[PDB]
């Protein structure tokens, strides 16, 4: 009609992606009952606390404090640069 | 990696520079969008026409409080003093004292409705599964002498709809 | 009106026209935070990290929940993290929908606001379906994500994402090369120096200014390493090349949300070891061991060993700190938060001397200063 | 190159002799410090090994690798200031021994 | 003294009362020794607790549940 | 005690200082008293200033007497300018607050165990 | 360097109000709640003040 | 152990042993202790003398850059006999590392401003004067940020009872909005969470 | 309820008169809906 392409005379054209989704193509509801699995070492006869151990780990290891061919060691290697990452990088 | 944006140079040749002098002086741009991308009004408005129509939600929503009771009623709360002790804001206030038969229940239970920050920490600590955030935004009265709740305001406010509540948990309780 | 969803009172002595002086008064929103987080346990005190800023929600707490798992020597299970990329990188679509617009409501336009917030809504559902609430939603925890997400959302994330790169093409034809805007911003508030580092600025007003560094790919977070993206960069240090990051940084995200829907492996959600995670409502409700770790876990907290940390992230407008001492028992000790707003606004007075007054309204908008955060 | 890269700088101009001024300028001044404190044993040791790479290869581009700075024009400003400390370093005196150990129980963390 | 606050305000109070609403229940029986009290339906209700009825005539309703229970 | 003092050295340059900024206060009470459009007897404004400077009298030490100053040196910034709106000032002179007994038998009929 | 030794018993004044001289603090070792046998709630000398009236609202 | 326990990494912990070995080597007039946090971070315990000095060495060098100042903060500890603490925190852009610099103090002893070294300690030093009370000399400006114009208590230290000493309320008897002592409507209940048995053996305090 | 040709304005309601001790019509608030439809009109299910 005469108002359909006068919406298409500007901003290119869409007619597929449209702001209000109001029409169909949505998700309906939660129909199914789900079941959430428990995997991670949940079983018996083996899983034993004191091998899984999340916590109980030591105090911060010291270094020489009060009471040699050094290369001027830096804390780590310096950073190598980045690419220019072809996408349309200009 | 990287990218470089706003790094470009004009071409500088008389096939171009007209195209940039047919722009400044004739306004060939700046009517491109707002001569057009504005209109583009011909789309259906998006409005939820309020007093009647209303918008979406989910079964996990949070809001006005309640206290359920089983079938023939026990006042499901046992006064185990938990939904009180995880409360960040410290709204809750509970005073038990042994009821006549010898089963324990409450006396004073007061959720302040100004302090409550709407966690979802008092829906999730109750082991006997009493206290439950309702899905009704009914609120807004005209005096702060009010929103403080007692016990016997809550129960009704939670027996006014239990057809709302008792059908949400049985959607949601299979996840947690 | 030009408060930018916040409250400030700044005072300038201008010279007849040019400002040449500014000295703002912050401290209108202080509220008294870090004095009140010594008094609350670990899981009880979480939200007061969500309520700090108003815009980024799951990106906070991603910076607390990563500053606790450390002191505990514990990692989330694999399906934990690959959530925290999907929400973690979906709220970078929030602060970049705001800071291109509610900045440019000061420049005076209308539609680039009433045109977008049609959409910033379609996202707020996805905070409501996943857990509860409209904005502030307490979901991430010390143990990875709270509870699983419904059957759904993966046909409401996919269907929504493939529509979105168009709307970001209605903020482009409406802005970039529109002259009256180009002229409101170019070569305005240029800090190109190595003071723009010396002040210790965070991300953008860096990466848009040359000096090239980001905390997403120089440090891993939570599996962030396994997806590919490129960090846009700017030419000259003015504002309109700190804008142009925030478009080409909304067109990178839709790469990751699109790259991260394909990989999410099935698995549990909470940390497994159960001293730091509560159990389900099937387990606490029958066997015995599942109270004494659900009924001492909702009064006192974890027991998190003493010793100090620090940590950092890339929040949509810049870094976010937590410097978390802990005394070796349940309630913390200093929890010191730093967010930008002690840099990006430390550098207004410097940046703007020599331009008019009607610029200083449009300088602020580019730092993305949002307050109650300067509760720092 | 026309773009200084990391912005705030400008390319002027001379490479290959602009560094050599400064390292040499560093090495001479640096010697006036007493020789005990390792500061010379390090502050110099990086410069000589650095200078070995300087002399000599084209283009300036392949001077970049094996000398990890930023771009060359920046490496100057890396070498510029390392002086401005040295010629202070004699003002206050690091090399001297330690002063005022804290009151003997201070850094012990769990109170 | 206190009583002048709800004047004209109609004083919300709880029409039903559970102080005892319990005793109307047909107190059950089993014919066995110890029982499982999980109430109100599976996985909505009190945690499972087993009670012994051997007295003569009594029972014990676990005290979460309240519902009069015996043999 | 060995730590570097702040400004003063012992008690004299110090007690030259407290004498000093007194006048900056004493010379400027009243320009405000017309500026905020607050109404009081201008002599009140010269009683309080002299009521405060006599208050902390027992101070035995430098670096205390310099510490207090650094507070006192500040206020003349705000007050001689307008960073307060009438209600950060007048709070000095407490209008509304009902009197305290401070005597004995007036307590014993009101309040438990102070 | 201005080391300037002296001795004045350290005190500080003006920050609180009348609660300087009115009250009496107390320094005491907590006593172990006796319903349980855990001995680790001891070991730090705290302090806590006098208690004044709480009334009803 | 693997599945739920955070996998460690050694390499990061070897170097930050070295590179921190020798900044106790070349500035022994100042640095009085150094160590390695089990998570691969460093803490340099420095006398209060060097503050401007040490950073200035950390300010520029070819072996340690540390140009980016991130977070200044404080902690206040009673029964440390020198109350407060500072913690500087600095990122070296080239070498990808964090090294924190701890310097103690008191209230009365001044500390000297870092402002000419970095211009980003301009605010972070104005703040601390408000909160804890530490007094930074030779600071281009010293004023009141984060707090109202009335607080004479310097709150975040450990002696300020949480609710401050004066509530505020407005009355119409005149005009103003005036300040009457704090009267609450609820006690602010004090719970008590600290459980016995000492669950951590590794941190076990000295036997005594 | 509309034909399922809209989203969010597809489900709507009508108020009529004097529910419970109520003013007649031109007073309409929206707390009136029976506590069942909160499981319907709000699109919770
Ligand atoms: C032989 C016969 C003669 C032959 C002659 C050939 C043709 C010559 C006639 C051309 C004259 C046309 C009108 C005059 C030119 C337009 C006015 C103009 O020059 O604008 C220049 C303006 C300056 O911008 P600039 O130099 O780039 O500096 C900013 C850099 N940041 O750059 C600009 O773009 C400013 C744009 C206008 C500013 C306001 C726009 C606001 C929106 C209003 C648009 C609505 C008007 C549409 C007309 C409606 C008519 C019914
Ligand atoms: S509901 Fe759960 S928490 Fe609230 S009182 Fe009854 S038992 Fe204690
Ligand atoms: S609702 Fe939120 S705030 Fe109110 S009590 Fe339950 S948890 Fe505490
Ligand atoms: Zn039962």
């Amino acid at each position: 009609r005469f108002i359909q392409w006068l919406r298409n005379w500007a901003s290119g054209r869409d007619l597929q992606a449209k702001l209000q989704l109001r029409y169909q193509e949505i998700s309906k509801r939660t129909q199914p009952p789900p079941k959430l699995p428990v995997g991670p070492s949940h079983k018996l006869s083996n899983n034993y606390y004191c091998t899984r151990d999340g916590r109980r780990e030591a105090m911060p290891p010291s270094i020489v404090m009060s009471s040699s061919e050094k290369k001027a060691v830096s804390p780590a290697p310096p950073i190598k640069r980045w690419e220019l990452s072809q996408d349309e990088p200009y | 990696t990287y990218k470089y944006v706003n790094l470009r140079e004009p071409s500088m040749d008389m096939k171009s520079v007209t195209d940039r002098a047919a722009q400044t002086l004739l306004w060939t741009e700046l009517i491109r969008g707002l001569g057009m991308t504005l209109s583009y009004l011909f789309r259906e408005p998006a409005t939820i026409n309020y007093p009647f129509e209303k918008g979406p939600l989910s079964p996990r929503f949070r809001g006005e409080h309640a206290l359920r009771r089983y079938p023939s009623g026990e006042e499901r709360c046992i006064a185990c003093k938990l939904c009180e002790a995880v409360c960040p804001a410290q709204a809750i206030t509970i005073e038990a004292e042994p009821r006549a038969d010898g089963s324990r229940r409450t006396t004073r239970y007061d959720i302040d409705m100004t302090k409550c920050i709407y966690c979802g920490f008092c829906q999730e600590a109750c082991p006997v599964d009493a206290i439950v955030e309702g899905p009704n935004f009914e609120f807004s009265t005209e005096t702060h002498e009010e929103l403080l709740y007692n016990k016997e305001k809550l129960l009704n406010n939670g027996d006014k709809w239990e057809a709302e509540i008792a059908a949400n948990i049985q959607a949601d309780y299979l996840y947690r | 009106h030009p408060a930018a969803h916040g409250v400030l009172r700044l005072v300038m002595e201008l010279s007849g026209e040019m400002v040449r002086k500014c000295d703002p008064h912050i401290g209108l929103l202080h509220r008294g935070t870090e004095k009140l987080i010594e008094y609350k346990t670990y899981l009880q005190a979480l939200p007061y990290f969500d309520r700090l800023d108003y815009v980024s929600m799951m990106c906070n707490e991603q910076a607390y929940s990563l500053a606790v798992e450390k002191l505990l020597n514990i990692q989330p299970p694999p399906r934990a993290q690959w959530i925290r990329v999907l929400f973690g990188e979906i709220t970078r679509l929030l602060n970049h929908i705001m800071a291109v617009t509610t900045h440019a409501l000061d420049i005076g336009a209308m539609t680039p606001f009433f045109w977008m917030f049609e959409e910033r809504e379609k996202m707020f559902e996805f905070y409501e379906r996943v857990s509860g609430a409209r904005m502030h939603a307490a979901y991430v925890r010390p143990g990875g994500v709270h509870q699983d997400l419904p059957l759904g959302l993966m046909d409401d994330i996919y269907e929504f994402s493939k529509n979105f790169s168009l709307r970001i093409d209605e903020l482009e034809e409406m802005l970039t090369n529109n002259r009256i805007w180009r002229n409101r911003t170019v070569d305005i508030g240029i800090v190109t120096a190595e003071d723009a580092l010396n002040y210790g600025f965070s991300g953008v007003m860096l990466r848009g200014s040359g000096i090239q560094w980001d905390l997403r790919k120089t440090q891993p977070y939570d599996v962030y390493d396994q997806v590919e993206f490129d960090v846009p960069i700017g030419s000259r240090g003015d504002c309109y090349d700190r804008y142009l990051c925030r478009v080409e940084e909304m067109r990178q995200s839709i790469r990751i949300i699109s790259q991260c829907l394909n990989k999410m492996p099935p698995g549990e959600i909470k940390v497994d070891d159960a001293k730091v995670s509560p159990p389900k409502r099937a387990e606490m409700k029958t066997s015995m061991e599942s109270l004494i770790h659900h009924f001492k876990l909702y009064t006192e907290g974890y027991q998190v060993p003493p010793g100090a940390t620090y940590t950092a992230i890339e929040a949509p407008k810049g870094e976010f700190g937590v410097y978390l001492v802990s005394d070796g028992s349940s309630r913390p000790y200093r929890c010191k938060i730093k967010a930008p707003g002690f840099a990006h606004l430390a550098g207004l007075d410097k940046m703007s001397k020599g331009h008019m007054l009607a610029d200083v309204v449009a300088i602020i908008g580019t730092q993305d200063i949002v307050f109650g955060e300067v509760d720092r | 190159k026309k773009t200084t890269g990391l912005v705030g700088l400008a390319v002027c101009e001379t490479p290959h002799e602009r560094l050599k001024i400064l390292y040499t300028k560093i090495l001479d001044v640096l010697g006036h410090i007493p020789k005990n404190a390792a500061y010379r044993k390090y502050t110099e040791q990086i410069t000589n090994e650095k200078l070995s790479m300087v002399k000599a290869e084209p283009d300036v581009k392949k001077l970049e690798e094996r000398l990890q700075g930023g771009q060359i024009e920046e490496v100057i400003l890396q070498a510029e200031n390392e002086l401005s400390l040295a010629r202070k370093m004699i003002q206050w005196k690091p090399w001297e021994p330690l002063v005022e150990e804290p009151p003997a129980s201070q850094w012990k963390w769990p109170i | 003294y206190r009583k002048v606050r709800f004047v004209g305000r109609q004083k919300e109070v709880n029409e039903n009362f559970a102080i005892d609403l319990i005793a109307e229940q047909p107190v059950s029986q089993v014919g066995s020794r110890v029982i499982s009290c999980d109430g109100g339906g599976g996985a909505l209700g009190h945690p499972r607790v087993y009670i012994n009825l051997d007295k003569e005539t009594k029972t014990g309703t676990c005290g979460y549940c309240g519902l009069q229970f015996r043999q | 005690t060995s730590v570097k003092p702040i400004f003063s050295r012992d008690m004299n340059e110090a007690k030259r200082r407290v004498r000093e900024l007194y006048r900056a206060w004493y010379r400027e009470v009243p320009n405000t008293v017309h500026l905020f459009q607050l109404d009081i007897s201008v002599k009140q404004g010269r009683d309080k200033v002299r009521e405060m400077f006599k208050k902390n009298a027992h101070i035995t030490d430098p670096r205390v007497v310099d510490l207090l100053v650094i507070k006192g040196k500040m206020e003349l910034e705000e007050t001689i300018k307008v960073w307060k709106q009438r209600t950060h000032v007048m709070r000095f002179f407490h209008e509304t607050e009902a009197p305290r007994p401070k005597d004995f038998l007036s307590k014993f009929y009101v309040g438990h165990d102070p | 360097i201005t080391v300037d030794e002296k001795l004045d018993i350290t005190t500080i004044t003006g920050v609180p109000e009348e609660h300087i001289k009115t009250r009496k603090a107390r320094i005491f070792v907590p006593a172990r709640n006796n319903m349980q046998s855990g001995v680790n709630n001891t070991k730090k000398w705290k302090m806590e003040f006098d208690t004044r009236e709480r009334w009803e609202n | 152990t693997r599945p739920t326990v955070r996998p460690r990494n050694d390499v990061a912990h070897k170097q930050l042993s070295a590179f921190g070995e020798y900044v106790a080597e070349i500035l022994p007039k100042y640095v009085q202790q150094v160590q390695v946090s089990c998570f691969n971070e460093l803490e340099i315990c420095i006398h209060p003398d060097g503050v401007i000095p040490v950073l200035t060495f950390l300010r520029d060098h070819s072996n340690a850059q540390f140009k980016s100042l991130a977070d200044l903060t404080a902690v206040d500890i009673p029964t440390r006999q020198n109350r407060f603490e500072i913690v500087y925190n600095l990122l070296s852009l080239r070498f990808n590392s964090r090294i924190r610099v701890k310097t103690y103090t008191d209230e009365l002893t001044p500390i000297e401003s870092s402002v000419p070294v970095y211009k980003a300690a301009n605010w972070y030093e104005r703040e601390i004067w408000d909160m804890f009370g530490v007094f930074f000399a030779n600071h281009p400006d010293l004023r009141r940020i984060l707090t109202d114009y009335g607080f004479e208590g310097h709150p975040f230290r450990k002696d300020f009872p949480l609710s401050g000493y004066v509530e505020l309320r407005y009355d119409d008897e005149v005009k103003r909005v005036v300040a009457e002592p704090v009267e609450l409507a609820q006690e602010f209940r004090k719970f008590d969470l600290n459980s016995p048995w000492e669950a951590f053996p590794a941190y076990r305090q000295p036997p005594e | 309820e509309d034909n399922k040709q809209f989203f969010g304005r597809h489900r709507w309601v009508i108020y009529t008169t004097e529910m419970n001790g109520k003013n007649t019509f031109w007073d309409v608030d929206g707390s009136m809906v029976p506590p069942e439809w909160h499981r319907w009109l709000h699109c919770m299910t």
